[PDB]
């Protein structure tokens, strides 16, 4: 098995568009997610709050839609509650808030990119692990 | 003492390291080789990174028979296309 | 001579049958403290809430265990490390569900046996011996410390000590290993090494010498009969035995040195133990086993098992169980 | 009688670095062998085919979880033979078949073998009793009773222990889960045997080593030897004294001292696998019954022992999905034993 | 060659340091050199530390022990403990780095160079160490030294620029004390303070008027010792009681410091005061209240009255009493209620955490103060695998409180082993026997037989 | 409790100022060899 570029093949937008990832944005992906996000959402869950997780399903089914690029860099922008009622920059990292997120400080629209890439090939590689818990380690 | 040569001896003499300052490069590049030209893969039949799985598949290629496990193995490295 | 002076030297006096000495007399009735109370509520304690939940384990003799089950049952984790006297307590029974007599016991333990400690090295000194067999005691000394003492102090509880009892040992040891990894670090396996080493060791020593026995008896007598006590020549002939175990393996690999040989012996089981201890002392604040979880991955990214993950696999079933009812958030943090 | 049979005992009884002996053509290959085999294997064999793990430096593991894996269930108890049916002289299959842990299994028996006979025959050249063989029948016992016995009771080879640091960390909390196995009063006096041994060791060495005579100037003191020398090298009669006051006993006699130091670990041992024999056949210590009555009636009851059970049950329902592969265990996440948000 | 084999110095050579403890030159030279050492590693860790230091990222995500050191005294740190400045760390680094190179200059030459002993060279340099004045005299010296030392922390606080104070009103900052606690009934009243939960001895110490009252105090008593060991000499009880040799005196000051690393190591534990959270990460208790806090928000939100939830147990599931009645949070973390931190403080009340407080107050600062340091508790594998035992490979992470407490915890033990190693050891030198029984004099053959 | 308290208290400080003293009253000498170790 071998991480193709259809495994990097990904959703772009709402509209049927897909974006090709590189093996370097993917391995950018990675390096971002952990030094930004795997302090809480290591392996696709979310520690502070686990009814929410990062599943492309359940990213599909969140308002906005973010199961794509776009959708995930604008929550990395400007995050939402799951219904989109309400924006959480004060409690959750994101340009918005990188004053007191400070590693969101350094973070360029590239890298915003590449962090969402990875969301998005986890699942195609790692399954239900991804998301999962430990129930799958 | 039994009659052999004293270790001290021999290996602080001039003529064990004119032969071991070949040997042991020689032996230790030999190795690295049987590594690094992939024959050690082919040799113990061990899987290369890409050889665990085919592209979709899941399942661990689990030996299930005893008499016909050759051949099971066979059909296991057939389906890695 | 004064009656302060006669004192003295009646307390560090050479001639009584079990020496007594100024460790001594802080030993002697604390170890009588932990002991007397270890017996009657091993016996007779009635069930203690260990987790601070209500809910309360029977851990005496006459409350339903045998001497496998039974234990003294750790103080409450209501209390976690506040001192608990019985003077503390509105009363006996009060004191007795919350685990008071685990915590009269383990310190007055701690406290007599490191006085133990100092009375052999006193004793030592008394004779005109060298003074390290107190050296050689700290060693389980110290592994007493880390699993009554310093675990408790860096999970925050009492509670979290090692119970006095059987199969309340090897509760602790089953979640320590959900807990930390122990199986996996490194102090543990140097403690695993130091015991198994030193049983090897006292088994092969005991065998050479055995061996190179001096013929003094007959065949219809204990050989045993062939050495007197303080007699001045050595009882088996060192020579013969290394001439044995020096071909058994090779000459070099050896001792010919009866001081060297016994010097091995002490150090090798004692240093081991040393980082038995320390292991226990350090997984104490959390610095846990070697953590290989998912380390093999495949060209795509799949997880490639490893044995490291099979024992992932046990250590989630004991961590998922243990103490079913005293967690209400996602991590168990201590 | 001169014959060539004389001859060669001569030769194999040479007093050279490395001493033969007729014992040596049984343990010199057989212990080669069987380590060649656990570094051959852990440094480039896989256990793909029949565990779903990697396990050899080649594949990226290290040295603690490296390891020549067990065969896999299917092939029951099959001596695994790279000539035999299963291999069929294909040795690239063999290893794919685990037949490595067979070959270092059967050779570190005879190896074990060999070097018991290489204690008795050295022995008898230098004219000493054999109480150094007798008291290896206790690594004899253990090895037989673990690695042979026991999977012999069970399914297949493949329950046997996996010849690697983390491989056998497994094996320990598969007996505790699966067996209660530090329940077993037999395991229980191995313990202690070890323990004890342990103990011995070191209040022995340093015993010895704090009752020295001043038999030097030097400060210190491992030069105020000789090994000629008639004399004790430290006293027996202070080391009693200080004992007797100390702990209230002490050794007396030096024979009986030694011949203890035999007895206990050889002993425990002995017993840890007598329990492993009971194991072999799921006879175990698992249970007390009266307990168990109890607390099925009274669900106010609770001792560690039922405590201990719970993990155990634990232990059972998430390790045995990836480890018994061959049971294509599915478990929903439903099923699942665990406590309160863990 | 003097002294320098094992047949003339009565020592092998795995104990080779020993042939020095009459040679004062010589081992002038080793004390100064290994001081050089110490400064090396102090110097050269501050550098690599910078090298590898990123700003945006908290230092205990970096595996820093040493730029938390001096970012506590006031350094390089503003507001809620941010860099802003790393020239300071720069600065402290090099100019140890520097030192170093003297302080060794200065040990190879009196250990391979200058004369050997010091006696016939200098009265003043020179000692016996059975000169008890001589001894006391240079204890003295050092006293003073020490005291000094207190004093430069003083310095610091009150005069240039202040230390990091976690506990600042409006939230953590550099602070000048202006208002050192002189009180010895405050300042002693801490050594007199039980160890157990919930007290915790001088390791209780939570504000920074305290710390530099008692560094005063500190101060001012090393100084006046020294003074007063200088001008005099043992008393006949103290020469009564104690072995006066070098291996003596080196095993006092071995259990000293075995006593000192036990110490540090439950301060760095427990203290989050002088080891500010900002820099060396939550203490344990601190993590886990801090998920305790995280959920009660989190359900809150969703709607829940966390006042009369009932937990699994009938002990509430966020909220209960302790012990003594205190509003506590539940769950394992009852252990706990002893934490005190400046993100939780606000929602206490007389009676401890307060409901009202809890419903109407907690700020996002809070929050989110709670999330970090739940996310960031001390538990970690020996290869900085980050969280519990069971967590898989992502996160790189180990506590520098579980760096700072693991180590000074191992040193501590060994430290007492060598206490009990080198005091038994002068026992039997001082009284002739260190080297084994006389054959022809053994005690035991003219005691009495114990029956 | 508190005359229990009281108690162990006069207890615990007999044992101790035992253990104090006795090591002050001339230890060093207490050995059976050189004894002037003052
Ligand atoms: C000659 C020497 C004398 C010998 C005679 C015997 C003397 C009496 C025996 C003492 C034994 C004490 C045991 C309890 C140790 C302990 O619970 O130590 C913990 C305490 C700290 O206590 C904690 O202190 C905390 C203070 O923090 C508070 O204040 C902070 C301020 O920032 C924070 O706000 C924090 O959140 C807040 O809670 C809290 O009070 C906690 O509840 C409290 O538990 O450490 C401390 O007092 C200081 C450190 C004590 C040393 C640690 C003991 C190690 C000994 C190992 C020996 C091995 C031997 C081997 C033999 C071979
Ligand atoms: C000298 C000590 C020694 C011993 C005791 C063993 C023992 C073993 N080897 Mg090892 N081996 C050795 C040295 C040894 N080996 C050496 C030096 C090598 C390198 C060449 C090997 C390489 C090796 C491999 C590759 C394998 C083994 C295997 C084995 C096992 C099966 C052997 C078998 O069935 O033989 C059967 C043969 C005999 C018992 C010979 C008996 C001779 C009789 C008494 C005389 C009569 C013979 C007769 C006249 C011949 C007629 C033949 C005709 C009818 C066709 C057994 C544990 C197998 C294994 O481990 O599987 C897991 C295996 O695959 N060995
Ligand atoms: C902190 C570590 C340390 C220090 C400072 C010392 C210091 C000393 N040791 Mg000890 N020793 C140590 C650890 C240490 N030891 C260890 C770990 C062992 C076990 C291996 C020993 C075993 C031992 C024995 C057996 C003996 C000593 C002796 C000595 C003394 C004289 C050595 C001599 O004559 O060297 C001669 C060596 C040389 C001429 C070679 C060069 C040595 C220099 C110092 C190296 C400088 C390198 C440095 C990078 C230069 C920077 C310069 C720059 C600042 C300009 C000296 C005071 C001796 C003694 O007690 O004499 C009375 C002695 O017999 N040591
Ligand atoms: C107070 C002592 C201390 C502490 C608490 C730390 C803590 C840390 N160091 Mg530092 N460091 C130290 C001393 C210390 N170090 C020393 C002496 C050196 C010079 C070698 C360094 C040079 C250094 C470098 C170059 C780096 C660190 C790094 C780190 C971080 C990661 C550590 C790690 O992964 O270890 C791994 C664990 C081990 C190596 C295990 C050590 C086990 C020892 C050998 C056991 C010894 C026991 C006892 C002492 C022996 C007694 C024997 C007995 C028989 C008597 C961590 C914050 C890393 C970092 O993150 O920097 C940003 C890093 O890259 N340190
Ligand atoms: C542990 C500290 C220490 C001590 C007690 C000594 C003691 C001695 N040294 Mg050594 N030396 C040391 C460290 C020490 N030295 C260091 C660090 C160096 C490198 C610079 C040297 C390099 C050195 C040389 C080259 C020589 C000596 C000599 C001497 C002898 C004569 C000293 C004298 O008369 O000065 C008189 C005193 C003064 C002139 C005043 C000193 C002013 C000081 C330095 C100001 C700073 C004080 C302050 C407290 C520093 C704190 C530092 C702290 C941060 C670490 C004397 C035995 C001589 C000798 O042995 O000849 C045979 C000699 O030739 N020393
Ligand atoms: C009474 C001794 C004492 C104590 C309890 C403290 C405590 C503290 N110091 Mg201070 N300090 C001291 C003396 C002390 N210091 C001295 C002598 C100096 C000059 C070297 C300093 C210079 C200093 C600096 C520069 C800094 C501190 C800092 C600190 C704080 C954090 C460090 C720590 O964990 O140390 C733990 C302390 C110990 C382990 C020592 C325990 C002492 C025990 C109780 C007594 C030992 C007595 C001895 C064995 C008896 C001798 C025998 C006699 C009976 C005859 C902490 C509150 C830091 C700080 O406050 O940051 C804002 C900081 O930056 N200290
Ligand atoms: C490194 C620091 C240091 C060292 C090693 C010494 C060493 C000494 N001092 Mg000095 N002293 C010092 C600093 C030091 N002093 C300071 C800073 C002061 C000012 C306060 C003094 C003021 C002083 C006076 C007034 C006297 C001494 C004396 C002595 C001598 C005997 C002390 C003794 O018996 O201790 C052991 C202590 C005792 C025997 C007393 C009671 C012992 C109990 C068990 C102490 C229990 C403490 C326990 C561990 C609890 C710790 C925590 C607690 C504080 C809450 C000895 C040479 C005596 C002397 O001979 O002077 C010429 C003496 O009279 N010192
Ligand atoms: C199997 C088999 C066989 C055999 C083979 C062999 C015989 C082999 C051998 C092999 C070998 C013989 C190998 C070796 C190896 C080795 C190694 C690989 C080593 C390593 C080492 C190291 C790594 C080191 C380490 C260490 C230690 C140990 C301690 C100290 C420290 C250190 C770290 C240094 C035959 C053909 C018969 C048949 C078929 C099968
Ligand atoms: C005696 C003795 C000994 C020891 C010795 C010693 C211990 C010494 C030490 C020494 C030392 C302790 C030294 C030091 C040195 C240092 C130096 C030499 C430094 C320099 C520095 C520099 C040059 C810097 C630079 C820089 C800057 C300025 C800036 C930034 C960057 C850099 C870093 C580049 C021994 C053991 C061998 C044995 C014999 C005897
Ligand atoms: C800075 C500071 C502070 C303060 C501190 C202090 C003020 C301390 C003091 C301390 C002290 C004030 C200490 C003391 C110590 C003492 C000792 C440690 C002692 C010892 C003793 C001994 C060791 C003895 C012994 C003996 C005996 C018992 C018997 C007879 C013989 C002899 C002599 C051997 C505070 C916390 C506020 C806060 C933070 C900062
Ligand atoms: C809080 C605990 C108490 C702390 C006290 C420490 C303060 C310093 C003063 C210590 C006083 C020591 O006083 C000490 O007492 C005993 C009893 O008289 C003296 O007398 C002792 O001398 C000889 C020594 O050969 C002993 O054999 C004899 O049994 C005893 O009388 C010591 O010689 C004296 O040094
Ligand atoms: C088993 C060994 C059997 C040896 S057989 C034996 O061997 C002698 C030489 O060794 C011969 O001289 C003799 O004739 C023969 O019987
Ligand atoms: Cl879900
Ligand atoms: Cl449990
Ligand atoms: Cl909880
Ligand atoms: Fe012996």
């Amino acid at each position: 098995a071998e991480l193709t570029p259809e495994v990097l093949t990904v959703p772009l937008n709402s509209e049927g568009k897909t974006i090709t990832l590189t093996e370097k944005q993917y391995l950018e992906g990675k390096r971002l997610f952990q030094y930004a996000c795997a302090s809480c959402h290591v392996g696709g869950i979310t520690k502070t709050n686990p009814s929410l997780d990062l599943r492309t399903e359940t990213l599909a089914l969140a308002t906005p839609p973010r199961d794509n690029i776009e959708g995930l860099v604008d929550y990395m922008k400007n995050p939402t509650t799951y219904d989109g009622e309400q924006e959480i920059a004060e409690v959750h990292p994101s340009l918005r808030s990188a004053d007191i997120f400070p590693k969101m400080r350094n973070l360029t629209e590239k890298d915003l990119v590449a962090i969402a890439g990875h969301i998005l090939v986890e699942p195609k590689i790692l399954g239900d692990k991804w998301g999962g818990g430990k129930v799958y380690y | 003492t039994t009659g052999e040569r004293p270790f001290s001896d021999i290996i602080t003499s001039v003529r064990y390291w004119v032969i071991h300052s070949i040997t042991i490069p020689a032996l230790f590049i030999a190795g690295w080789l049987f590594v690094s030209t992939g024959l050690a893969y082919d040799v113990f039949g061990t899987p290369r990174p890409d050889s665990y799985y085919a592209q979709e598949q899941r399942s661990i290629p689990l030996v299930t028979d005893r008499f016909e496990a050759k051949q099971q193995v066979e059909t296991f490295l057939e389906q890695l296309k | 001579a004064n009656l302060w002076e006669r004192f003295c030297n009646w307390v560090t006096s050479t001639d009584n049958r079990l020496y007594v000495g100024w460790f001594g007399v802080i030993m002697i009735p604390t170890l009588l403290a932990a002991t007397i109370c270890f017996v009657i509520a091993f016996i007779a304690a009635p069930p203690v809430d260990i987790d601070g939940i209500r809910e309360p384990v029977s851990g005496s003799l006459l409350y339903g265990n045998n001497i496998i089950t039974g234990a003294v049952v750790p103080s409450s984790n209501a209390i976690g490390l506040h001192f608990y006297p019985i003077w503390e307590a509105a009363s006996l029974d009060e004191w007795l569900y919350n685990g008071g007599p685990y915590q009269l016991i383990i310190f007055h333990f701690l406290l007599g046996a490191s006085c133990y400690m100092g009375r052999q090295w006193e004793l030592s000194y008394r004779l005109g011996m060298r003074p390290w067999i107190c050296v050689a005691y700290s060693a389980p000394l110290a592994s007493a410390f880390a699993v009554f003492l310093i675990y408790p102090i860096g999970q925050g509880s009492f509670s979290d000590g090692m119970p006095l009892g059987i199969s309340g040992t090897f509760n602790f040891m089953i979640v320590f290993q959900a807990e930390h990894n122990i199986l996996m670090h490194p102090f543990h396996q140097l403690g695993v090494a130091g015991v198994f080493g030193g049983a090897l060791f006292c088994a092969m020593h005991g065998s050479l010498v055995t061996s190179s026995l001096i013929r003094e008896t007959t065949e219809t007598e204990s050989a045993n009969y062939g050495y007197k006590f303080g007699q001045e020549e050595e009882t088996y002939n060192i020579v013969a035995a290394h001439g044995y175990f020096g071909r058994l393996i090779f000459q070099y690999a050896s001792f010919n040195n009866s001081r060297s040989l016994h010097f091995f012996l002490a150090a090798w089981p004692v240093v081991g133990v040393w980082f038995a201890a320390l292991g226990i002392s350090t997984m104490a604040f959390n610095l846990n086993g070697f953590n290989f979880n998912h380390s093999v991955i495949d060209a795509k990214g799949n997880v490639i098992n490893t044995w490291a993950d099979i024992i992932n696999r046990a250590n989630l079933g004991m961590e998922v169980m243990h103490e079913r009812n005293a967690h209400n958030f996602p991590l168990d943090l201590a | 009688e001169r014959g060539w049979f004389d001859i060669l005992d001569d030769w194999l009884k040479r007093d050279r670095f490395v001493f033969v002996g007729w014992s040596g053509i049984l343990l010199f290959p057989c212990a080669y062998l069987a380590l060649g085999g656990w570094l051959t294997g852990t440094t480039f064999v896989t256990s793909w085919y029949t565990h779903g793990l990697a396990s050899s430096y080649l594949e990226g593991c290290n040295f603690l979880t490296v390891a020549v894996s067990t065969p896999a269930n299917s092939m029951g108890h099959s001596l695994l033979l790279l000539w035999g049916p299963e291999a069929q002289g294909d040795f690239t299959r063999w290893c794919q078949l685990g037949g490595l842990w067979t070959f270092i299994a059967l050779h570190g028996a005879f190896g074990l073998i060999g070097f018991m006979l290489r204690q008795f025959e050295i022995a008898r050249l230098v004219g000493v009793r054999p109480y150094n063989a007798i008291a290896f029948s206790a690594p004899i016992a253990v090895f037989v009773s673990v690695f042979l016995i026991y999977p012999l009771g069970q399914s297949s080879w493949f329950f046997a222990p996996s010849f690697g640091v983390a491989a056998i960390f497994r094996f320990l909390l598969f007996f505790q889960g699966f067996h209660n196995w530090t329940l077993n009063p037999f395991h229980m006096m191995g313990v202690a045997g070890v323990l004890g041994g342990a103990l011995l060791c070191a209040i022995h060495g340093a015993t010895v080593e704090n009752t020295l005579f001043q038999d030097g100037e030097g400060a210190s003191t491992f030069r105020a030897f000789n090994p000629t020398q008639a004399e004790e090298t430290y006293s027996m009669v202070t080391a009693n004294r200080f004992w007797s006051q100390i702990f209230g006993i002490a050794f007396s006699n030096k024979r009986w001292l030694h011949f203890f130091m035999l007895f206990v670990p050889v002993t425990g041992l002995w017993m840890s696998a007598i329990g492993v024999v009971g194991l072999a056949l799921n006879l175990r210590s698992y249970d007390f019954i009266s307990q168990e009555i109890r607390a099925a009636e009274d669900p106010e009851f609770e001792t560690f022992y039922t405590k201990n059970l719970l993990l155990n049950e634990g232990i059972r329902a998430w390790m045995a999905p990836q480890d018994q592969p061959h049971e294509n265990f599915v478990f929903p996440e439903e099923v699942l034993p665990r406590g309160n948000a863990l | 060659a003097t002294n320098r084999d094992q047949e003339s110095s009565g020592f092998a050579w795995w104990a080779g340091n020993a042939r020095l403890i009459n040679l004062s030159g010589k081992l002038l030279g080793a004390h100064v050199a290994h001081a050089g050492l110490i400064v090396f590693w102090a110097g050269a860790m501050t550098l690599f530390e910078l090298a590898h230091f990123i700003p945006e990222k908290p230092m205990y995500e970096q595996g820093l022990i040493l730029i938390p050191h001096i970012a506590t005294l006031g350094w390089g740190v503003g507001p809620g403990g941010e860099v802003v400045d790393t020239f300071p760390f720069f600065v402290v680094g090099v100019v140890h780095l520097i030192s170093s190179a003297v302080l060794g200059f200065g040990g190879v030459y009196h250990a391979i160079r200058g004369p050997e002993t010091l006696e016939e060279y200098s009265s003043f340099f020179g000692y016996d160490w059975k000169d008890k004045n001589k001894m006391t005299t240079i204890l003295g010296f050092h006293l003073i030294v020490l005291g000094i030392g207190a004093l430069l922390l003083v310095a610091k606080a009150m005069f240039f620029g202040g230390l990091y104070d976690t506990w600042a009103p409006g939230g953590g900052d550099v602070r000048v004390i202006t208002n050192p606690t002189l009180d010895p009934r405050v300042i002693f009243g801490y050594l007199l303070k039980s160890p157990f939960g919930g007290e915790g001895w001088i390791v209780s110490v939570n504000n920074l008027e305290d710390v530099v009252g008692g560094h005063i105090w500190i101060g001012l008593i090393c100084i006046a010792g020294g003074i007063w060991h200088i001008l005099t000499t043992p008393f006949g009880w103290a020469r009564r009681a104690f072995i006066w040799s070098g291996e003596a005196y080196l095993s006092y000051s071995l259990g000293a410091l075995s006593m000192m690393g036990f110490i540090a190591t439950c301060f760095v534990w427990f203290n989050n005061t002088v080891y500010p959270s900002e820099f060396y990460g939550p203490t344990g208790p601190e993590a886990s209240q801090a998920q305790a806090m995280t959920f009660l928000i989190r359900d809150q939100k969703l709607g829940a009255n966390v006042g009369s939830a009932q937990g699994p147990t009938g002990l509430g599931k966020y909220l209960m009493r302790s012990p003594t009645g205190e509003i506590i949070f539940g769950g394992e973390t009852m252990r706990f209620w002893d934490f005190r931190g400046p993100w939780l403080e606000p929602l206490r009340g007389p009676n401890g955490l307060d409901l009202n407080k809890i419903k109407n107050d907690i700020q996002p600062w809070q929050e989110r103060r709670a999330a970090e340091y739940m996310t960031h508790a001390p538990l970690g594998s020996l290869n900085s695998v980050g969280g519990v035992a069971t967590e898989i490979n992502s996160v790189n992470f180990v506590s520098p409180r579980s760096w700072l407490a693991t180590s000074h915890f191992v040193l501590a033990f060994f430290f007492l082993v060598g206490h009990l190693w080198h005091a038994g050891r002068a026992r039997a030198a001082a009284a002739g026997f260190e080297k084994g029984i006389d054959r022809e004099s053994e005690p035991v053959l003219s005691m009495p037989s114990l029956d | 409790m508190e005359t229990l308290k009281i108690t162990v208290y006069i207890v615990v400080t007999f044992f101790v100022l035992l253990f104090v003293f006795g090591f002050l009253s001339g230890d060093p000498a207490r050995n059976p060899k050189r004894k002037d170790l003052e």
